[PDB]
Formats: structure tokens, C-alpha cells, sequence
RNA sequence: UCAAAGAGUGCU
């Protein structure tokens, strides 16, 4: 009791001290509070929001008209300082979207599917046609990954320095950027991969397939960790929140499902989608984004176990319980390709046919980042020191498990021929001796636990 | 060790909010100013004028607290950490400045 | 990345991932491989004797072999 | 309506002055810090790897050593950098371990220097004193001029001689007062201001090979006999108190500087035994790693560690609570360790071998003697608790426990392990039929008998 | 003659039982021996106490500055350049 | 065991207080000899009173 | 100029 109790106060005193440091957070998140009961938050338009917000916030809501090499897939850097755009016809650009500084621009005459940044913005990978290429900060080709073929989805695990690829061959492959060796290559055996998402809490990969299932993968295991049936047709998109507690999927059957992936319990099944969903994203604050062709719809406080938190399109006579859309926006005559919430910003990046747009979404980003992990105001000296120390503390690939808290639990001539005979006899005696010892133990357990026949019992 | 000094302010700030003298929003503004001063004191090129500014700012926080005590609590002295926290802090700034700049007779 | 200190080098090594004669190297290696597989074949095979001579003639004609070999 | 968005003031995050330090905002929300378990483990593994590449325990040797083997080391318990050594040449030296140079060297005895102790005689700052005994049957008191203080400005040399009828084999001084004890053919009690022994202590006719005063209960003394016995004495009663006989001889005794009733013994059966004074029928612990006789043993002044020197040419360090050494130190030039001591700061180990050299070692090989910044001391402290948390991890054991052991010691251990398992399998066979063969506690096998039963 | 062969998990002990639309492969979810402690480290006297400690992360990414200092402070602390004298009479 | 230091200058007498005492057995080790040269490390040893 | 990489100086 004393030993087990004393540990409890040591634990309780630590958590209280950590909570007490919340008084030092330099800022607070945004919101879209309605004043009057008639005023509805999903009637607010980007024109109105730009008017109210300050100059810098309005300048962040970038729009880029690219009519030629679309549609465009976006990806923001983990600290939100750099934007990576890839046109389907092969226009790939890397830039710092605040200071208007272009770090690279490639005009590959090829079909590009997706691109991602590596451990920082100095390096990125592009899933081009038939191969995946890695580039420098300035756009110089470093490597062509010959093993990664027909990859359509890319992701980077930052704490593991791993690059993940998936495509139509049904191959999930892990590549170590630090060492440049194929860590693991797994056969999905489910056909082409329709969607891919990492869980940032345990670094497990979630693949969607055409059979309506979502499988969970780790580099060191040859079979999926878990399989979830979350659609009656192919799964188009998968989104996982920062805590790694919830998962959102959209299939090609006008279905959207919110999952509890710690316990593997389905929470909501929104079947009222007018058209199939194309993309889903979850922000740091937990806002749920959905795109249906030219529409973008947001929900607030939807990732909860309560039944009232179920997302709803519209409202039934203004019923309070129904979770109406938090915000909405329509790109008339323009389809949405993908959605990216800007880290540590109240912005939602949207890649579409015409180019790139950032929508101002109050209460979308994490207002208070931690500079030890990610720093939007990082200097190059801090960037390169952070590069070395994150490389020193690289987590091995085989530490990836469903539960991240698994680690740390108690648990000649004739002479050769004559030598052979003796060793055979020596081994035989060991078996004979062990048989007697086993028999003696059996006796210990046995001991521990007609009138004519009686007469002749002595014989 | 700038964070060591910032965390010493937390128990006082919590006491201010509990007693109702300052709101959480207002307390955040106060700690934002303190964070800037602490970095200024702990950097290169720091002068005695930086300490004087931080002492002057802390004194004004004390005056504002004293007025909200009678205006809100309607008490001369609320028995809690907030009463003597600022005065203790100000004396600590004076010690740090004098040790850093023993030449300045004005600060002494 | 930046130059690694002494202790960083010991802990982690070979992390420096991410005029070239690669193509000509491939040609020289491919010629060596083709000559090697030819040697594996029985010496008396007319097929073997014909193709090695063709390889000598091609390289002679290309000029990489200044004299017959 | 009410519209509020994330708004960053650049001045808060990017200071206007180029010399000011940029604010480093922190958010302790666990959602921003994944993989706590894996990261802490990986840091521990790296700290274990760093500890091996920084383990450099040898620091140097004192001067040119002794002409003959060193068989007596005496530390000054009140001075940190001062050391007294004697050799079989008959020579005794007083050292300045800071400069690694001698204050003075004396040709003290014709025979072997069989004992040495530093004292502060109270005859009825500028000078230090040391007592030496030998088998030439004399004890000599010497004075050394030292440079600790400059309050004055000599008489450096032999001050007094005590003649004995028999050869002297060991010497120790009472901490509080001026009396000292010598153990030869009889254990004698002496006063500085008398030339004949003041009291005669002896259990019987057997001779005394070594003796050590207690450090806290200063009136209690322990001695070792040639008949494999340990005798306890008390000066308040001027009598021996208890006697236990062991299966083999004990070479050295050290009292715990932090527990007045605990002492450790260096034994000839490869073992060091930890004993409680009040109950000597069993041992508190056994230290088991050496492959030859243990010749000397010493406590760290913090009382949490012991160091053992052995005839197998190695020095081992143990935690008092654990029966296996955490460390082994060795060199090709070290030949038979007869003395080991801890510096009074507990940071260094002094050894004296029979090749004639007095070496200095780091008590912890990966530590260093320079002053550190708080940012070092925090990082090094963090690694220690982190290594302590994950000691029994399969990788961290492999890196941490690995040592380069000399091939002689490794082979002697393997032969020793076979011998023990041969004994165990034979006693296991005997128990299948023998009705009354008692279990013998490992902590009691070495005791052959005790005089006063309880 | 029938021999019972132990499997990965009994059909009645599976985690995915009572979870609809979920398949959990217990064969790939086995814990790795590479990361299991061989024994309970000192000073924890019980396995349960050891497992409680691991829940608390010592690092500063998960702890405040002041709370970090208490956790990393070693039990035995001494100051350089002074002789540690034997314990005086209480 | 040093607590105060006396230095004589052409301009006057300066008294310093020894804050931390350097290792004596390890005095000749290079790292402690380097600390004497480095001002940042030296200021941790003494301070002017 | 920016942009990535070194090597010394001052200072906390």
C-alpha cells in the first residue's frame, strides 16, 4: 500500500503541475459564436469573415489561379510554414506561403498523383507516374525509388523517419529516408488501395479497399493488425484526429462513418449524404470537414460518443439536438480534390481544379503549439539542430504497435569415429537419467494424492 | 532558465482568478507582459533600465490588485498568496539587478 | 544535415542518404557478365565459339578494342 | 456575429532586438507529444551507449611508485588529497594526490612495512603525522611538513619509536583520541605518550593479522586472526566481546562509515562478506565476483558502495545492497591488488599492487571532474534516472553489462561455474534418498562456529 | 487418441468477439519479447508498482520544469572538494 | 576548503568569495585546467565581494 | 541578393 500509494501521489502531483502550466499559454483559439438565436453559423460567408478579421489573417487566405496543370493536391508542412502543391499534369511547386517565397517548381511532363514533405521542408517526395521521386529544397532530384511502383498515396511518419507508399499493386512499402533502405514491403491482398491515413498517436497505417473494409498495418507484421468494415463499397477517404481516438471514413455509397478506433466501436453512420463524399479531414481542434464535389461542409463537436453529436445536413425546424453544419462553402463549377487544415492556423486549404484556396475557419487550428516539437518561427540554426536530435532519437520501426505503451512490461580417421560413439553414449545416458527423474516425480504426486481375491492377495 | 521564473508566477495567477479579482483573459495579458520582461532580463545586452521597467510594471499590478480587492471583495487584505506575491517578486528583481550591475548606484 | 559531432557520429552512422559514368559502367559490367556466361558453356560448343567472336568483332568495330584480342 | 481567429503578434514571437532571446512557447497537452514510452526508451538506449564510449576510469599513477610492491595504503581521513603508502622495500611515502608528487620519502624499517596509518597525535596545520609498523619489531612515528596552510615561517623526520617483543602485522589509530592498536603475535593497545603498550588485548595465543577501528562507535575494534577468526573488542570495557570462526582466513575488514554496526570482510574464498555486529551468526550479504582471494576492501564515505581488490589482478565495485559487482577495473601493468581505498570525496579509487605502483581510478568511469552548467547537470541527471528505469530491458542490459574482462578471469569463471554445477548436481542426487540432510543458507555456510550463542 | 494443440487464443477469449464489423488478428498482436523487462527494477518491490511508474513520463515534453527537477534529482548528492566525514552521533 | 581569495592589483585590493570548490585530486586533469582558461566556467568558481 | 553548407570571434 505505502509503495503503491506513494507512486500515486507522485503521479497525481505531476499531472496537476502539468495542468497548472496552462496559465502560460500565450493565446487562445478562435470561434464563430452566434449572438442572436436566429443567426446561423453556417450562413456566414468568407466575404463577411475577411471583413471582420485583421489584415494578416486576410492575407493568409491565399488563392492561386492555376488553370493549366490541375487538378491540384495540397500538403502543408507539419509546422504549417510551407505548402506543397502537385498538379495532375505534373506541376509541382514548394513555397513559403506567407512570405511569398518559392523554394522549388518542377514542370515534370508526367502524371503526378501526390507529394509529401519529409522530416522538414528541405526534402519532399512526389508520387509520379510509375515511380516515386525525392527532391531537394531547390527541386533537384535526389533519388528515384525504383521499388515503390504505381504508388498513389504518400505519407511520412516523422518520429520514425519512415516514408509509406501504397497504390494499385496492393503493396504497402516502408522506406527509411535516413538510411535509404526498404524497411518492409507488405502485400495487402485486397486489390488497389483507395485511401491511406496514418494514426499520429501510434503510427499505424489505415488503408481503404474496394471491399468496404479498413485494415490497420505495421511495418514489422506481415498481416493487418485489425480489419474494419466501414462501407458497402470502396472507401474513398480516411481521416484520423490528432489524439488518434476517432476515425472518419467516406465510401462510394453516400456513406460517412465515425469510428472509435481505440475500442473499435462505430459511433455515427451519416447516410444522408446527397452525393458521395470525396474527402474528409479532421483539424487539431476536432472540426470534421467533408467535400462533395464542389461543396465543403464543416461540423463542430461531431467526434463524440453522444448521439446528439451525429452530423446532420440542415436542421429539423431548428432542433437544438441536431448537429447542423458548423460552416459551409461552395466552389461553383469546380470540384474539390483534397482538403488540408493548415497547422496552428484557423485556415482550411483546398486543392481543386482551378488551383488552391484557403478558407478562414475560426476555431480550426491549435492556437498554442509547442516549440520543442514544432516551431512555425524556427530559424535555420534551430531547424538544423532539430534535424540532428530528431535523427538521434529515431524510433525503430519494430516499436510500432497497436498500443504505443507496450514497451516496458515484466516478462581423424578412426579417432573421429570413436569420438562419435562415446558422445552418442553420453547423450543416451542423459535421456535415461531424465526419464528416471520424471518417473520419481510422478510417484511423489501419486503418494501425495471377492473374498477369495483377498485371501490370495499375498501372492 | 526563463521558464523557471515563469512557473513561479502560476500559484499567484491561480489565486487571483480564484478570488475573482482578475479574469482569466486579464491574467493572460499580465503573464504575457511578464514573459517578455523575463526574456529581456535573461538575454545579452540587458541593462539596468530593463529591471527598472519590470519593477515599475510589477508595482502597477500591485496597485491594480489592491483596488479590485476593496472594489470587489470589499476587504482590506484577503488571506491568500496574492497579497505578498508581488512584493516578494519585486524584491527578487532588485536582488537580481544589483548582483548583475553592482556599479549602478541609482539602482542600489 | 549539418556536420555531426564526435559523439553523434558514434551513435548513428551512414545517415548521409537523401561527371557520372553509371551507364558506361553498366556496359563494361554487362560485357563482363556476357563473357562470364560464355565461359560457363562447354568449350567445344559451336554456339559459344560463334558468339564470343561476334563480341570481339563488335567491340573491335566500335573501336573500344584498338587491336584484335 | 462574434468572429475571433488565431492572431499572432510577431513581436511576441520574434523579438525586435537581435540580441534578445526568442520566446519558446510550451504546450503540455499530451496530444502534442506522442510516443512517450518509445521515446523515453530510445533515449535510455542512447544514454547507455554514450556511457560506454565515455567510460575512461584510469586517471594516472602517483609519481614513480615504490621500488618494491605496495602492501600498505593509509588515507588521511581529514585531508582529501593526502595519502600514505609503504612497500616491501621498507620505504614509506607521503603523497600529494593533487600534484601526484611526494611530500617526503623515508627508509623507515629494515623489514617489511606490515602496517601504516595516518594520525593526529595529541602530545601532552603545519605538519602531518603517520605511524608505521614492521616485522623488524618496531613502530615509528613520523612527521611530514605539508603546504596546506601558510600561517607559519620544520623537524621533519622520526619523532618516536616503540620497541616490541614480537613482530607487528597491523596498525590502526583511534579516531577520537591518540591511542593506537597494533596486531602482531598479540594485539596491543598503545598511547603516543608511552613507549610500552598500555593494554594487552588477546583472546588467546593466536596471532592477529589485521585490525580496523570503527568509525562511528569509536571504542569498537575488530581484528583478524591466523586461525580464520574475527574478534570484536570494546575499549570501554578493555576486553574482547565476540569471536566467530570462518572456513577461510579474512584479510581485511572495513566498517561502514554510515552504519556503526555494519562491517564488511575481505575473505580468501573469493568472497567479501557483509556482517552485522549485533548478530554475527549470519551475514547480511555476500559479494561473489572475484576469482582469487580478496585482499582488501573499503567503503565509500557515503556508505553505498564497496571496492574490493583481489589476487586475480582486478578491482571490483559493489553496491552494498547487491551481491554482484557493477564494475571491474584492470590493466596489464597491474599485477596483484593488495590495497584499495576511496577518496574522502568518494569520487576516486586508489589501488596499490605488487608491481610497485599506486594508481588512481574514477569511481564512475563515465563521470568527469570539471564544473558543469545547469544544462549539463540536468541532462546527465535525466539520463541516470532514465537508465535506472529501463535497466532490465534486454538491449540495455547487453550494452550496460558488457565489459572487457581479461581472458584469465573469464576462463577462471567458466571453470568455476562448471565446478559449482558439479557440486549442485551431486547434492541434488543425494536428496533423492537421504532423509535428513538440512538445507544450508548461503549466508551461513562460511561460519564454522561462534563463541557466545544466542 | 487426441492431442490438444494450443493456439494463439481460445475462440471464447478473443477481443474481437462482441465487436461487430471488426477482426483483430491476435497472432500479429503478440507482444515482442525484445521490449519486455526481464525483472522488476529496484526500488520497486512489486510488478504492479513498476507498471505504475512507467505511466508517468519523466521527460520534459510531458512534465513541467519544476516537476522535472524533482524527478531527475538523485538520492545520493554530494558537493565537490569536501571530505565526507562519518555520521555524527544523533 | 577555500572560501575567500585575496588579489592585489595596481589599482587596489580585491576580495573574492569562492562559490564552488574545484576538485583537488583531479586538479591536473585537462578538463579542470581548461575551466581556468574559459571565463564562463571560471565565473562559477568565484565572485567579487 | 536570397538560398542551402562550413570555420573563428564576442557575449548570456
Amino acid at each position: 500500500r505505502a509503495g503503491l500509494k506513494k507512486i500515486d501521489e507522485q503521479y497525481k502531483k505531476a499531472v496537476s503541475s502539468a495542468a497548472a502550466t496552462d496559465y502560460l499559454l500565450p493565446e487562445s483559439n478562435g470561434y464563430l459564436e452566434p449572438e442572436n438565436e436566429l443567426e446561423k453559423t453556417f450562413k456566414v460567408q468568407q466575404s463577411e469573415i475577411k471583413s471582420s478579421v485583421d489584415v494578416s489573417t486576410a492575407n493568409k487566405a491565399l488563392d492561386l489561379s492555376l488553370k493549366e496543370f490541375g487538378p491540384y493536391h495540397i500538403k502543408y508542412a507539419k509546422n504549417g510554414t510551407h505548402l506543397l502543391i502537385t498538379g495532375r499534369k505534373g506541376h509541382v511547386a514548394s513555397m513559403d506561403w506567407r512570405k511569398g517565397q518559392l523554394r522549388a517548381e518542377l514542370f515534370l511532363n508526367e502524371t503526378c498523383h501526390s507529394a509529401t514533405y519529409l522530416q522538414n521542408e528541405q526534402y519532399f517526395a512526389v508520387a509520379q507516374k510509375k515511380y516515386t521521386f525525392i527532391y531537394d529544397h531547390e527541386g533537384t532530384e535526389l533519388h528515384r525509388l525504383k521499388q515503390h511502383i504505381e504508388a498513389r498515396h504518400l505519407d511520412f511518419l516523422p518520429y520514425h523517419y519512415l516514408l509509406v507508399t501504397a497504390g494499385e499493386t496492393g503493396w504497402l512499402k516502408y522506406h527509411d529516408v535516413s538510411t535509404g533502405q526498404l524497411v518492409s514491403e507488405l502485400r495487402t491482398k485486397a486489390g488497389p488501395t483507395m485511401a491511406m491515413a496514418q494514426n499520429p498517436w501510434n503510427a499505424v497505417m489505415h488503408l481503404g479497399h474496394s471491399n468496404g473494409t479498413v485494415s490497420l498495418w505495421s511495418p514489422s507484421m506481415p498481416e493487418p493488425l485489425v480489419k474494419l468494415l466501414s462501407a458497402r463499397g470502396p472507401v474513398n477517404s480516411i481521416a484520423i484526429d490528432r489524439s488518434g481516438y476517432y476515425m472518419a471514413t467516406t465510401g462510394a455509397d453516400r456513406s460517412m462513418k465515425i469510428w472509435d478506433i481505440r475500442n473499435f466501436k462505430q459511433l455515427h453512420s451519416v447516410e444522408s449524404l446527397p452525393t458521395p463524399g470525396t474527402n474528409v479531414s479532421i483539424s487539431d481542434t476536432g472540426l470534421l470537414a467533408l467535400s462533395r464535389g464542389p461543396h465543403v461542409t464543416l461540423w463542430k463537436d461531431a467526434l463524440k460518443l453522444s448521439g446528439d453529436s451525429k452530423p446532420c445536413f440542415g436542421s429539423m425546424g431548428g432542433n437544438p439536438h441536431r448537429n447542423t453544419p458548423y460552416m459551409s462553402h461552395l466552389f461553383a463549377g469546380n470540384k474539390v480534390e483534397n482538403l488540408g487544415f493548415v497547422p496552428f492556423e484557423d485556415l482550411l486549404g483546398v486543392g481543386h481544379q482551378t488551383g488552391i484556396t484557403n478558407l478562414i475557419v475560426p476555431g480550426a487550428g491549435e492556437a498554442n503549439y509547442d516549440a520543442l516539437e514544432l516551431n512555425p518561427f524556427e530559424t535555420k540554426k534551430q531547424r538544423q539542430e532539430q534535424e540532428v536530435r530528431t535523427l538521434l532519437n529515431k524510433l525503430p520501426a519494430d516499436t510500432i504497435t497497436l498500443d504505443p505503451n507496450s514497451i516496458g512490461s515484466v516478462d581423424s580417421g578412426l579417432r573421429s569415429f570413436l569420438r562419435k560413439k562415446t558422445q552418442n553414449v553420453i547423450d543416451e545416458r542423459k535421456l535415461r537419467v531424465q526419464k528416471q527423474l520424471d518417473k520419481e516425480k510422478n510417484i511423489r504426486k501419486r503418494n501425495h494424492q471377492d473374498v477369495i481375491e483377498e485371501a490370495l492377495s499375498r501372492f | 532558465k526563463t521558464r523557471y521564473y515563469l512557473e513561479q508566477c502560476i500559484p499567484e495567477m491561480d489565486d487571483l482568478v480564484e478570488k475573482g479579482l482578475f479574469t482569466k483573459n486579464e491574467v493572460s495579458l499580465i503573464m504575457k507582459k511578464r514573459t517578455d520582461f523575463e526574456h529581456r532580463l535573461n538575454s545579452r545586452g540587458s541593462s539596468i533600465n530593463d529591471y527598472i521597467k519590470y519593477i515599475n510594471y510589477e508595482s502597477n499590478v500591485n496597485k491594480l490588485r489592491a483596488k479590485r480587492c476593496k472594489r470587489i471583495l470589499q476587504v482590506k487584505k484577503t488571506n491568500s498568496l496574492s497579497d505578498w506575491s508581488i512584493q516578494q517578486r519585486i524584491g527578487f528583481i532588485y536582488q537580481r539587478g544589483t548582483n548583475k550591475f553592482p556599479q549602478d548606484l541609482k539602482f542600489w | 544535415v549539418r556536420k555531426l559531432k564526435h559523439h553523434e557520429q558514434k551513435l548513428l552512422k551512414k545517415v548521409d542518404f537523401l561527371e557520372d559514368y553509371h551507364k558506361y559502367n553498366r556496359i563494361c559490367g554487362d560485357i563482363r557478365r556476357l563473357a562470364n556466361k560464355l565461359s560457363l558453356l562447354p568449350p567445344t560448343d559451336p554456339f559459344r565459339r560463334k558468339h564470343e567472336q561476334l563480341l570481339l568483332d563488335k567491340l573491335y568495330a566500335m573501336g573500344v578494342l584498338t587491336t584484335k584480342s | 456575429m462574434k468572429i475571433k481567429t488565431i492572431k499572432r503578434s510577431a513581436d511576441d514571437y520574434v523579438p525586435v532586438k537581435s540580441t534578445q532571446e526568442s520566446q519558446m512557447p510550451r504546450n503540455l497537452n499530451p496530444e502534442l507529444h506522442p510516443f512517450e514510452r518509445a521515446r523515453e526508451y530510445t533515449k535510455a538506449l542512447n544514454a547507455t551507449k554514450l556511457e560506454r564510449m565515455f567510460a575512461k576510469p584510469f586517471v594516472g599513477q602517483l609519481g614513480y611508485g615504490h621500488r618494491d610492491g605496495v602492501y600498505a595504503i593509509a588515507k588521511n581521513y581529514g585531508s582529501l588529497n593526502k595519502l600514505a603508502t609503504g612497500s616491501a622495500d621498507g620505504v614509506i611515502k607521503y603523497w600529494n594526490m593533487s600534484t601526484r608528487e611526494e611530500f617526503v620519502s623515508f627508509k623507515a624499517h629494515y623489514g617489511l612495512v606490515t602496517g601504516l596509518c595516518v594520525t593526529q597525535p595529541r602530545f601532552h596545520k603545519s605538519q602531518n603525522f603517520m605511524l608505521s609498523c614492521s616485522d623488524d619489531k618496531t613502530v615509528k612515528l613520523w612527521s611530514i611538513n605539508v603546504d596546506d596552510y601558510s600561517n607559519k615561517n620544520n623537524e621533519e623526520g622520526l619523532i618516536r619509536t616503540f620497541d616490541g617483543e614480537s613482530a607487528f602485522q597491523g596498525i590502526d589509530s583511534h579516531r577520537e583520541n591518540s591511542t593506537f592498536a597494533t596486531g602482531g603475535a598479540k594485539i596491543h593497545l598503545w598511547d603516543v605518550n608511552r613507549l610500552k603498550p598500555v593494554s594487552d588485548l588477546s583472546w588467546g595465543a593466536d596471532n592477529i593479522t589485521s585490525l580496523k577501528f570503527n568509525q562511528n562507535e569509536t571504542d569498537i575494534l575488530a581484528s583478524t586472526g591466523s586461525d580464520n577468526s574475527i574478534v570484536l573488542y570494546d575499549l570501554r570495557t578493555n576486553s574482547p566481546t565476540q569471536k566467530i570462526v570462518q572456513t577461510m582466513r579474512t584479510n581485511a575488514i572495513c566498517w561502514n562509515p554510515m552504519e556503526a554496526f555494519n562491517f564488511v570482510t575481505a575473505n580468501e574464498d573469493h568472497n567479501a562478506y557483509y556482517y552485522d555486529m549485533r548478530n554475527l551468526s549470519r551475514s547480511l550479504n555476500v559479494f561473489k565476483d572475484h576469482v582469487s582471494a580478496v585482499m582488501d576492501v573499503d567503503f565509500s564515505p557515503t556508505g553505498d558502495e564497496i571496492v574490493t581488490g583481489s589476487y586475480d589482478k582486478s578491482i571490483r565495485i559493489y553496491k552494498t545492497n547487491h551481491g554482484h559487482s557493477r564494475e571491474i577495473y584492470h590493466t596489464k601493468r597491474m599485477q596483484h591488488v593488495f590495497q584499495v581505498k576511496y577518496s574522502m570525496d568518494s569520487k576516486y579509487i586508489i589501488s596499490g599492487s605488487d608491481d610497485g605502483n599506486v594508481r588512481l581510478w574514477r569511481s564512475k568511469a563515465w563521470e568527469r571532474s570539471n564544473v558543469k552548467t545547469t544544462r549539463e547537470k540536468n541532462k546527465l541527471e535525466y539520463d541516470e534516472k532514465l537508465k535506472e528505469r529501463f535497466r532490465h530491458m534486454p538491449e540495455i542490459k547487453r550494452i550496460s553489462r558488457h565489459r572487457h574482462v581479461p581472458q584469465v578471469i573469464k576462463k577462471a569463471q567458466e571453470i568455476k561455474n562448471i565446478e559449482l554445477s558439479s557440486i549442485k548436481r551431486r547434492e541434488a542426487n543425494e536428496r533423492r534418498t537421504r532423509k535428513d540432510m538440512p538445507y544450508i543458507s548461503e549466508r551461513k555456510k562460511q561460519i564454522v562456529g561462534t563463541v557466545h550463542k544466542y | 487418441f487426441i492431442k490438444k494443440v494450443k493456439g494463439v487464443v481460445n475462440k471464447d477469449k478473443r477481443r474481437d468477439k462482441n465487436l461487430q464489423n471488426v477482426i483483430i488478428n491476435e497472432k500479429v498482436n503478440k507482444k515482442n519479447l525484445k521490449y519486455q523487462s526481464s525483472a522488476v527494477p529496484f526500488p520497486f518491490e512489486n510488478r504492479e508498482q513498476y507498471e505504475r511508474s512507467l505511466r508517468m513520463p519523466i521527460g520534459q515534453e510531458w512534465t513541467s520544469r519544476a516537476s522535472h527537477q524533482e524527478l531527475i534529482k538523485p538520492r545520493i548528492m554530494t558537493k565537490p572538494g569536501q571530505v565526507i566525514d562519518p555520521l555524527k552521533a544523533p | 576548503p577555500i572560501e575567500y581569495l585575496l588579489f592585489e592589483e595596481p589599482t587596489g585590493y580585491a576580495v573574492f568569495k569562492v562559490k564552488l570548490q574545484q576538485d583537488d585530486i583531479g586538479s591536473r586533469l585537462k578538463e579542470v585546467q581548461e575551466q581556468i582558461n574559459d571565463f564562463g566556467a571560471f565565473t562559477k568558481l568565484i565572485e567579487l565581494v
